[PDB]
């Protein structure tokens, strides 16, 4: 369950961020997006199952 | 079992605290997943009704005024200057207004445009967004290159089989890089353009325009680059405006746009000066006074 | 897993013990009169032999603005660092002293920016006075850059924050050196990376006012054409040695160091 | 303190980069601290198991020792499981670092991408890299399931 | 182990820059701390006191400060502990004497009628409270009983005398009379006889006069001296503009109290535009006299922050001349009505007077 959740959530996250207006990127600090893409993804990948 | 309750309680609470924090991360991930924006589709039949590939880019500007929030302040104020098909157009307008107005009209990137803005004659709203930008060229100021095979970098989307990609990287600019590339066409760029040139992306954009039939062209200011680069760009624009019949320049180095067929200039919210020839540019000493 | 943690700790201690006994900048009795006073200056970078700088014979007391110039990789940055005392010394008499050591200002060819507020990145843990601050930033032409930065002086400059470009980094680095209010200043190629005449001379003019007021040295190591010669003292070097640090008349007689 | 008194020779400081020394302060010191956390274990868990074994024989007899010996003889297999788990995790974590670097470079010049319509190529490439990391993560999930 | 304990000690990862987190710290809800509350009871918390038992040395004074419920409990515990302790002593001495096991024998009890511990407890009650039922006498047999009887009587008299003293000092308490002294909730700054002054109203509710009233007044502002001193709470004294300068006052009807803002006042540079809530100023009033019944001195404390002040308003007249005698209509005690006043400072008014008066 944990592994399947990680896979589908990651591809949904990639699809959403890729198809987003460029003005949103320039307006968002881009540290929040990076944090929730790198650190938060790690936590859901290797911690939430166990 | 009463002996084991003593640590089951503790570890239940500890695991609950850890689960709370980890699910907070999931909430933030899902919150970014709730940005339901960037509608990409076509609100019209795009097979034949719009232009299959833009050729002339006749700007019949119908009082197109762009403001991103549409509430704070406008970026354009009824910017209506017809394009010059069959000839270059060097518009050294101020970055305050001209840059934002041109990008919104040409790319539909800033969707909130009061009225309508059409490139290639037909409306830009009635074509797929990715397709609309897939048949147009553009260059930028800040160099942004990744690491990968150059033959897989020039035309990655179409996976072109043309061996002319190496010719573009050997003739248009950076000839010595071919000898400096141990692989050649298939060679993988090093660390996203480490010590190649400031305008390696210029060669890539030229290759894309030559491949994707990108008749129209967009130019941006050069932060710092050898004058030979602007001379090669001018020659490429002459090629692009004698064959593809359209090329648009945007910068604040006026002498770059001085040698051009047409000229425009923007100030404090919208376009302030327009002229089909460049004779009025020298006649209206305002342009070159800002330069020098 | 308890035994595993013990094994991991053993690896960490092996790593830490190797690191702890590495090279040290206190070698050659580094840790136990003219400012730039060097008699022989047999410097070194390999701890046991193999020198990359020697024959250094320059005597310079205070109030002597001396621009170091030379060929590419000809002992420019090596000597600038050696003036602070980071170069291994083999056979050379040096006695730094000022009116024991002082707050020797410095910079390098490589931009170093603290992941902190831009105004902090300029003051650098020094008392915040807006008088000299405004003069230095105006001379450094960082204000036009701050006209596009959203938080301006508050953005997270450098790594772990706002990504920037080489030119902007040069402006910030030289501004930090100026504001410190030090009686010596050792620049290192503020002009090679960014070579705009107007902004460089604006900082130079501001430096003239303050430095000369305190009679503070400014060793503008560079190869900029305009002030390649100067009415102030100069020094030139090549292949890890310096010819003579004095008037330009000897340079003209050499018929080889002229523009 | 030994950072302050450290020379910057290219022979020495050109090898131990800032990333290396940052890893030392983070990884080495945290796992050394965890050793000091678990130091009483290696001085007690021996006595814990010894006393447990002794009076477990006294309570029931020989079959209790046989059951306890099953646990003792399964310790080598579970040590291997933990070892393989950590090894697979580090391989997956270095692979994730590579993928994260690619996504940083992707979301850094997004304007230059979308204006050139380079969204599809980079999105597909990241997905392929995710597939590789996911096969490695599948091994990790297998090993941790065995652990539980 | 049910807890999530595994092989992950490294915790090595790179996190991007994080800024502007959502947290309840946008604004500071807490206002400026009041130096003394409106009901006295100063809101100052001592800290880092190096205790040396001085709090516990004066038990008597400590007992007075206790509430009546806790005083009753300690009163009860003191008597009960003495009664029960000596009950054990009487029981034990009789038990040791052997006169506790009943029988028709040669033994003559030292304390008659002691059969169980219950009778010993009742006998202890009788002796110390001097009830003296006399069914459980003290005989001549064992001299130790006579000694213990003397000790118990002396201890009982001492404890009775001590508790009497404490109750006499607690029934003379006038901390519940000082709470009937009334100060207007908000004070005003308004002109009188051409000079600005800081008016105020203080009144007495009960009919028992307070003798020798004395209205002090202090201004509490942080002070930076020209020499650079840092006094977090400097207290400057304030006059009362009384006809004789002294602080004495005779209070029957609610009087108006005002500090004439002369050239030597610390209010001398205050403007209404700088009388917002977050202004570091406070006016304390101290009304201390001797209550005529108990003879015990009392204080009444009130404070006026910046926001409590009301510029340019005058108190409503309260006293009237009715048929038999004067009347005091306390419903108008705190009502303020605006008066035409300048918005200039005290020193601005002085400058205006300095020029306007010197016409020639
Ligand atoms: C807790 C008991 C401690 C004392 C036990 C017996 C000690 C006998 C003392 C005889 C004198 C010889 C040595 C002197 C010791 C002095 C003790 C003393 O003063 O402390 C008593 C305390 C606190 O006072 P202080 O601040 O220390 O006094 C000033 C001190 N000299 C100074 O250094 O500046 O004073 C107080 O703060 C009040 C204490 C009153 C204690 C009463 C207890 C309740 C009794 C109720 C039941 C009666 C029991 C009857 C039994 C009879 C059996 C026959
Ligand atoms: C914010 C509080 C925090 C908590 C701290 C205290 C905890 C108290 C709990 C609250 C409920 C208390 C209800 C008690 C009801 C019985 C006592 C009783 O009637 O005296 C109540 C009153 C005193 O009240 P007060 O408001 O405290 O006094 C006002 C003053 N400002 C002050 O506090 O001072 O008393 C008087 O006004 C004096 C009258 C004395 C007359 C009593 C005679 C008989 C007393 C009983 C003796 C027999 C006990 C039997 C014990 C048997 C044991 C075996
Ligand atoms: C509210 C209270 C009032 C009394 C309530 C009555 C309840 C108890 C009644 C009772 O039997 O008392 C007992 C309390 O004796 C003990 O239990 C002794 C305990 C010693 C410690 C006492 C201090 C605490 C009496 O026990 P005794 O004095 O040992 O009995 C005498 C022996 N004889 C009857 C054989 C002669
Ligand atoms: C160590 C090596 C193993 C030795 C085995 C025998 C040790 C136990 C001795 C018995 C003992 O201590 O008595 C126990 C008292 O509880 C306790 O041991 C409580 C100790 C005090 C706790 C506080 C009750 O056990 P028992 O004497 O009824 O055991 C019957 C055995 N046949
Ligand atoms: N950081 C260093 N540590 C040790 N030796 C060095 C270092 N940098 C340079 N050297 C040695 O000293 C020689 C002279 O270096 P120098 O100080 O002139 O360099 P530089 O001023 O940084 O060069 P450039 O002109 O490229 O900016 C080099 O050729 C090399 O052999
Ligand atoms: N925290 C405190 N609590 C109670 N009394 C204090 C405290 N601090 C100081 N005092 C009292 O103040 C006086 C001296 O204070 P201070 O701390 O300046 O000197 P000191 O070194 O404590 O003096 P001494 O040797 O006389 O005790 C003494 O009477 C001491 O009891």
């Amino acid at each position: 369950t944990g592994l399947k959740v990680a896979k589908r959530l990651h591809r949904s996250l990639l699809n959403r961020i890729i198809l987003a207006p460029m003005r949103f990127f320039e307006t968002t600090p881009l540290g929040s997006i990076l944090n929730r893409f790198s650190s938060d993804c790690n936590t859901i990948d290797q911690h939430i199952p166990s | 079992y009463a002996l084991m309750v003593s640590n089951y309680l503790n570890w239940m609470v500890r695991n609950l605290a850890d689960m709370e924090i980890q699910l907070g991360a999931v909430k933030r991930i899902h919150a970014l997943l709730k940005t339901e924006a960037e509608s990409y589709e076509g609100l019209l039949a795009p097979s034949l009704i719009p232009k299959n590939w833009p050729d002339q880019g006749k700007i019949q500007i119908q009082n197109l005024s762009v403001r991103y929030d549409s509430s704070l302040k406008p970026v354009l104020k009824h910017v209506n200057t017809l394009i010059s098909p069959g000839q270059k157009i060097g518009i050294c307008g101020r970055t305050g207004s001209g840059k934002s107005s041109f990008s919104l009209a040409f790319f539909r990137m800033v969707d909130m445009f009061e009225g309508r803005i059409i490139i290639d004659g037909i409306d830009i709203a009635k074509l797929p967004l990715h397709t609309l930008r897939s048949r147009l060229s553009i260059i930028l100021q800040d160099p942004v290159l990744f690491s990968g095979t150059i033959r897989f970098n020039l035309d990655p989307e179409k996976k072109c089989s043309d061996s002319t990609l190496w010719e573009a990287l050997e003739i248009a600019q950076l000839k010595l890089v071919v000898k400096a590339l141990p692989g050649g066409l298939d060679a993988i760029i090093t660390e996203g353009g480490e010590n190649f040139s400031q305008g390696q992306r210029q060669l890539f954009c030229l290759a894309r325009a030559f491949v994707r039939k990108t008749s129209i062209f967009i130019m941006d200011e050069a932060t710092a680059s050898i004058d030979m680069a602007t001379e090669n760009i001018l020659q490429k624009v002459v090629m692009t405006a004698f064959a593809d019949r359209t090329v648009v320049t945007i910068a604040h180095r006026v002498h770059t746009i001085l040698s051009a067929d047409l000229v425009m200039v923007l100030k404090r919210g919208a376009i302030l000066e327009f002229d089909k020839p460049e004779t009025l540019l020298s006649q209206k000493d305002s342009v070159f006074a800002s330069f020098v | 897993s308890v035994v595993r943690s013990t094994v991991k700790a053993l690896v960490s201690v092996q790593k830490l013990s190797e690191f702890l006994s590495s090279a040290e900048i206190r070698e050659e009795q580094c840790a136990p009169n003219f400012c730039v006073q060097i008699i022989g200056g047999f410097f070194t970078w390999t701890p046991d032999g193999i020198p990359t700088l020697s024959n250094i014979t320059i005597r310079i007391p205070r109030g002597q603005l001396t621009m170091i110039v030379g060929q590419v990789g000809c002992g420019k940055s090596s000597l600038l660092l050696a003036t602070l005392g980071e170069m291994q010394k083999v056979s050379g008499a040096v006695f730094w002293n000022s009116n024991s050591r002082g707050p020797v200002a410095y910079a390098s060819q490589k931009p170093w920016l603290l992941n902190a507020t831009v105004e902090e990145n300029i003051t650098f843990e020094s008392p915040f006075n807006k008088q000299r601050y405004k003069m230095v930033i105006e001379a450094c032409s960082l204000q036009p850059d701050i006209d596009i930065l959203p938080h301006g002086d508050q953005t997270q400059i450098g790594e772990r924050g706002i990504n920037l470009s080489g030119g902007q980094r040069q402006r910030i680095s030289v501004a930090r050196a100026l504001y410190q209010q030090t009686n010596v200043v050792f620049l290192d190629d503020p002009f090679s990376a960014l070579d705009v005449h107007l902004s460089d001379h604006l900082m130079q003019a501001g430096i003239l006012e303050l430095l000369r007021d305190d009679k503070r040295t400014v060793v503008l190591v560079t190869h900029k054409l305009q002030y390649l010669p100067h009415a102030d003292w100069i020094i030139a070097m090549k292949d890890g040695t310096i010819q003579r640090e004095g008037t330009l008349k000897d340079f003209q007689r050499s018929e080889c160091q002229l523009f | 303190n030994k950072i302050m008194h450290m020379s910057t020779s290219n022979l020495s400081m050109g090898e131990m980069t800032a990333g290396q020394i940052c890893n030392l302060v983070a990884i080495d010191t945290n796992q050394l601290m965890w050793f000091f956390f678990l130091c009483p274990n290696l001085w007690t868990m021996p006595v814990q198991i010894i006393v447990g074994v002794i009076l477990l024989y006294y309570i029931l007899g020989v079959s209790a020792l046989i059951g306890a010996a099953v646990i003792i003889l399964l310790a080598p297999v579970q040590y291997f499981v933990a070892t393989k788990l950590s090894q697979a995790q580090r391989t997956t974590l270095e692979h994730s670092n590579e993928r994260l670097k690619q996504t940083n470079e992707m979301l850094r010049g997004m304007k230059l991408l979308k204006l050139y319509a380079w969204e599809s190529i980079f999105c597909s490439r990241v997905e392929v890299t995710r597939r590789k990391e996911m096969t490695s993560l599948r091994a990790f999930a297998v090993y941790t399931s065995i652990s539980i | 182990m049910l807890s999530r304990k595994g092989i992950i000690p490294e915790e090595y990862v790179l996190t991007r820059l994080a800024e502007d987190p959502t947290e309840p710290r946008y604004r500071t809800r807490e206002r400026r701390a009041r130096f003394v509350s409106k009901k006295g009871n100063c809101n100052v918390a001592h800290k880092n006191i190096r205790e040396q038992g001085r709090f516990l040395q004066d038990v008597f004074t400590t007992l007075v400060d206790l509430k009546w419920p806790h005083t009753l409990l300690i009163f009860t515990m003191s008597f009960l502990c003495s009664w029960l302790l000596f009950a054990m002593v009487w029981w034990l001495i009789a038990f040791a004497h052997g006169d506790l096991a009943p029988g028709e024998g040669t033994n003559v009890p030292c304390v008659t009628s002691i059969h169980s511990f219950s009778s010993a407890f009742l006998f202890s009650i009788e002796v110390q409270v001097t009830i003296g039922f006399g069914g459980r006498m003290v005989t001549e047999e064992c001299p130790l009983a006579i000694l213990i009887l003397i000790v118990q009587n002396i201890v009982g008299l001492m404890i009775n005398a001590i508790m009497l003293g404490c109750i006499f000092m607690k029934t003379a308490q006038a901390h519940r009379r000082a709470e009937t002294l009334i100060f207007s909730k908000h004070a005003v700054i308004t002109l009188r006889h051409g000079r600005l002054c800081f008016m105020l109203r203080v009144g007495d509710l009960r009919k028992s006069m307070i003798i020798s009233a004395t209205i002090h007044m202090q201004v509490v502002r942080k002070t930076t001296s020209p020499e650079g001193e840092v006094v977090p709470l400097h207290q400057v004294d304030i006059p009362m503009e009384n006809g004789v300068g002294g602080n004495s006052i005779f209070l029957v009807a609610p009087l108006i109290i005002y500090h004439v803002i002369d050239s030597n006042s610390p209010l001398y540079d205050l403007a209404p535009s700088d009388l917002h809530h977050h202004q570091d100023l406070e006016i304390i009033v101290i009304l201390e006299g001797v209550v005529e019944t108990t003879g015990i001195t009392t204080q009444a404390r009130t404070s006026y922050l910046a926001d409590e002040i009301l510029w340019g308003q005058r108190f409503v007249p309260i006293v009237a001349e009715e048929d038999g005698r004067y009347s005091v209509d306390y419903s108008k005690f705190g009502n303020t009505v605006k008066v035409p006043t300048p918005l200039c400072t005290a020193r601005q008014l002085d400058e205006d007077r300095s020029l306007l008066d010197a016409l020639t």
